[PDB]
């Protein structure tokens, strides 16, 4: 499901920017 | 047509008021624009209570007035060392000229011999970043409450020739009456044409940014509609395991929806998230009226929000309390190094 690709992708966490 | 009589003067008329308001909101920025605030407290006026690379933000207690603070604490040789002088005066000095009911305001700054602090007023909810994480995605409504508050900043910012660049939760604070506040000016620029930086949040870029292209103030209305898709789904349009995976599926011009959004919020997306400049909201002839006209906003009443009148969705545990925010260990803070750089902080 799209919440689980969400999950997987690592990303779920506070983003810095680049 | 879609408006009768009345309602098309009544539109008229609140979209002329707007013109009215930005005009005299602009000369009141360029006053101060052009003569910015220095030195208005020191150090010693305020007790240090908890921590929240070029520095730290900590809770402070102003000794007189009883008041609280975040105070941001730039180092300034590591401001230098790191190439961060321009940013860190151009964002102090935008702060110390806007003035909106949805921006942080800066209510003291001041330097000494190893710092530069910028004294902020504390807002006590925390970041909408934890909140929409931990309720896992916001409602239509709840949703459109927040989406209120930052097309109206926008709008204030683009009147001003300012664009933000990095819209993202983790830079929306909620204060006690559960409005917006937007912090970190970081990467704002006044800017009458294109810029050409690369800077953002992967994530919140547009593609135009991706794709090094010269760019303009519709990078701030594709990052709204990826706020917006993000607060009504509990995770982003485009993602993936490495930033370079996220920018192929940005520039690609797809993007797909849960299920549960409703088509008025699918087809105000499909217009932000819009990858073609000539078709997307906020960057054509009608400006920001193609957004604040939307069928998805027909529920909202742009006045009530300005005036925060209307009823919060969300009001956080009101514990200066710090019952929002993480913690962190505590480091000393000791103090003439790099004065001429900073001269005008
Ligand atoms: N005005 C403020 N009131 C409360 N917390 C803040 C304030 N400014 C910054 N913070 C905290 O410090 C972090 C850094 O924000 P910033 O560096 O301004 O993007 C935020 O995510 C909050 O956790």
């Amino acid at each position: 499901t799209t919440y689980a690709d969400f999950i997987a992708s690592g990303r779920t966490g506070s983003r810095n920017a680049i | 047509g879609h408006m009768g009589n009345a309602a098309a003067a009544k539109k008229g008329s609140e979209q002329e008021s707007v013109k009215e308001f930005l005009a005299k909101a602009k000369e009141e920025f360029l006053k101060k624009w052009e003569s910015p605030s220095q030195n208005t407290a020191q150090l010693d006026h305020f007790d240090r209570i908890k921590t929240l690379s070029f520095g730290r933000v900590m809770l402070v207690k102003h000794k007189e007035t009883g008041n609280h603070y975040a105070m941001k604490i730039l180092d300034k040789q590591k401001v230098v060392k790191l190439k961060q002088i321009e940013h860190t005066l151009n964002e102090k000095r935008i702060l110390q000229a806007v003035n909106f009911p949805f921006l942080v305001k800066l209510e003291f700054s001041f330097k000494d011999n190893s710092n530069l602090y910028m004294v902020m007023e504390y807002v006590p909810g925390g970041e909408m970043f934890s909140h929409l994480r931990r309720i896992g995605r916001f409602s239509e409504p709840h949703a459109r409450f927040y989406a209120a508050q930052i097309v109206l900043t926008f709008e204030y910012l683009h009147s001003l020739d300012l664009i933000y660049r990095d819209l993202k939760p983790e830079n929306l604070l909620i204060d006690q009456q559960g409005y917006i506040q937007v912090t970190d000016f970081g990467f704002a620029k006044r800017v009458k044409g294109r810029t050409w930086t690369l800077c953002g949040t992967p994530e919140y870029l547009a593609p135009e940014i991706i794709l090094s292209k010269g760019y303009n103030k519709a990078v701030d209305w594709w990052a709204l509609g990826v706020l917006i898709y993000e607060m009504a789904a509990g995770y982003p349009p485009f993602f993936a395991d490495q930033p370079i995976q996220i920018y192929e599926k940005i520039v690609s011009g797809k993007v797909r929806f849960p299920s549960h959004f409703s088509s008025d919020l699918k087809d105000l997306l499909r217009n932000l998230l819009q990858v073609d400049l000539t078709k997307r909201f906020g960057n054509l002839k009608n400006g920001v009226n193609d957004i604040k006209n939307h069928k998805w906003f027909a529920t909202t009443d742009w006045i009530a929000i300005y005036q925060r009148k209307v009823e919060a969705p969300f009001i956080p545990k009101f514990k200066g309390d710090t019952s929002n925010f993480d913690d962190y260990e505590e480091e000393e803070i000791r103090v003439e190094k790099c004065g001429k750089e900073f001269t005008e902080f």
